């Protein structure tokens, strides 16, 4: 280099 | 299910090599926060140092060479203690995440909702792919419990950008080369940001 927060 | 419920929790099983805390503290209103840097959403890192250039800045990086993903806290459980303090310091709060996505889109929540409509707006007139997530859309980021609402106001953004629109910003999108590889169309984004912040602000 892992991409998902309400 | 994230592997960590709290920051005590990861701090306690992972090497403190392994993520690292960065802030800049101005004084600025505005707080650019991003809890999953590094290569837990990649780009994240990127985009909130430069928005540092202008505003008070958090960020939260994963910098294991792979499986940062362990180190993803939900915003709801985020506690790390510099964010709790930075935030709290701060009138409002724009938070930047990245979800798995291969077409490029912006998802703005948020609890400032005249705010997040406009920024949808002002996005989607520069030619970006941004929507406005309502209220009782998942991962609206309304949670009195999110990390980016314990502010002085409450009031916060949240941008949420596709897998696909973070990588069109970067030649090469690693955490070694993202910030040295930065394109043209990362720095258009970016300056729609700056143009936005400091209207939306005064
Ligand atoms: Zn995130």
């Amino acid at each position: 280099e892992x991409x998902x927060x309400x | 299910e994230d592997v960590y419920q709290n920051f005590e929790e990861l701090k306690n099983n992972e090497d403190p090599s392994d993520y690292g805390v960065v802030t800049k503290e101005t004084g600025s209103p505005v707080l650019v926060l991003a809890i999953h840097g590094g290569g837990i959403e990649g780009g994240t890192s990127e985009v909130a140092r430069e928005l540092s250039k202008e505003y008070s800045m958090y960020l939260f990086e994963g910098l294991k060479s792979a499986g940062n993903s362990v180190l993803h806290i939900t915003s709801t459980h985020f506690d790390e203690p510099r964010a709790l303090k930075m935030t709290g310091n701060h009138e409002y709060v724009i938070s930047l995440h990245g979800y798995a996505e291969e077409d490029q889109q912006i998802e703005v929540g948020g609890t400032d909702r005249v705010r997040a409509a406009d920024l949808v707006e002002k996005l989607q007139h520069a030619g970006f792919p941004a929507v406005l997530l309502n209220m009782d859309h998942p991962h609206a980021g309304v949670s009195p419990n999110n990390i980016a609402n314990k502010s002085k106001t409450g009031l916060s953004i949240q941008i949420e950008m596709s897998t696909g629109f973070r990588k069109s910003l970067f030649g090469i999108f690693s955490l070694k080369s993202r910030a040295v590889t930065q394109n043209e169309r990362f720095y258009e984004f970016t300056e729609v940001m700056f143009r936005f912040l400091k209207n939306s602000y005064l």
